[PDB]
């Protein structure tokens, strides 16, 4: 953004690509950093009572 | 004539009477994991690690101290063999403190090598692990009483070879302490030869204590000096 409409018309007139739409200026699409911290669980183990190392 | 047929996983070998399961397995090439046995010390069945399964045997025995009858067959890769060893390994590593950095036998442990090659991985017993106060056994041997797995190898060594006989066990059950009751220092001959015998890093060297680490030192043959025995 922050451009005049005449040079936007020239950018569309140069090639049919619609440069206003996707423009290689990532503004706020990046997720806002320092979210609340997410937990990292454990999958097919760490349940008790069966998980022998003799088996797997 | 004193040549006894035992089968290691099916393969025959002749074994003298009185010699154990373990000397048969050392004859064929096997080893059994063990703590309270030592090949040049006395024999008792304390540490329970050396359990093994015989074909047609509903009673799992400790292979360190078994008189060998004629015609056995020994499973060293079976199901409940590994189950019993992993169980005992989860037992031994409960009252042992998280000291493997600050231990001096970190490169040359035994709990570590057997817990890799024979142990489980996802532990239990979320709360506990009491600790024991130390006392200096002397100026030459640094002593932490906490890492003692109570294997009773130093004690029988003292009782049968050293003859000083000041190192026993006190208390019962969980609360068993090893070493000295009357707080008397141990300054006799071969007092440095207990750092090679203690299979965990409990009784370690005082002057050596924190100057190296075993995986960084290259070794060289040498001959004993200031003696005549070498
Ligand atoms: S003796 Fe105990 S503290 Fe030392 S390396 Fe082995 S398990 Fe760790
Ligand atoms: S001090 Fe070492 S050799 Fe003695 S019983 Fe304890 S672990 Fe075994
Ligand atoms: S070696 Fe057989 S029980 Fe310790």
């Amino acid at each position: 953004a922050s451009a005049t409409r005449l040079i936007q018309g020239l950018r569309n007139w140069a090639s049919g690509r619609d440069l206003q739409a996707k423009l290689q200026l990532r503004y706020q699409e990046i997720s806002k950093r320092t979210q609340p911290p997410p937990k990292l669980p454990v999958g097919p183990s760490h349940r008790l009572s069966n998980n022998y190392y003799c088996a797997r | 004539s004193n040549l006894i047929e035992v089968f290691v996983d099916g393969q025959s070998v002749m074994v003298e009477p009185g010699t154990t399961v373990l000397q048969a397995c050392e004859k064929v090439g096997m080893q059994i994991p063990r703590f309270c046995y030592h090949e040049r010390l006395s024999v008792a069945g304390n540490c329970r690690m050396c359990l093994v399964e015989i074909e047609k045997a509903p009673k799992v025995v400790a292979a360190c101290a078994m008189p060998v009858m004629k015609g056995w067959n020994i499973l060293t890769n079976s199901e409940k063999t590994k189950k019993a060893r992993e169980g005992v390994m989860e037992f031994l590593l409960a009252n042992h403190p998280l000291d493997c950095p600050i231990c001096d036998q970190g490169g040359e442990c035994d709990l570590q090598d057997q817990s890799m090659m024979f142990g489980s991985d996802r532990s239990r017993f979320l709360e506990g692990k009491r600790a024991v106060e130390d006392k200096n056994i002397g100026p030459l041997v640094k002593t932490i009483m906490t890492r003692c797995i109570q294997c009773t190898r130093c004690i029988r060594f003292a009782s049968e070879i050293a003859g000083v006989d000041d190192l026993g066990t006190t208390g019962r059950g969980n609360d068993m302490q090893v070493g000295t009751y009357i707080e008397k220092m141990f300054m006799s001959e071969l007092s440095g030869n207990i750092i090679d015998i203690c299979p965990v890093g409990a009784l370690t060297s005082k002057p050596y204590a924190f100057t190296a680490r075993p995986w960084e030192t290259r070794k060289t043959e040498s001959i004993d000096v200031m003696d005549a025995v070498g």
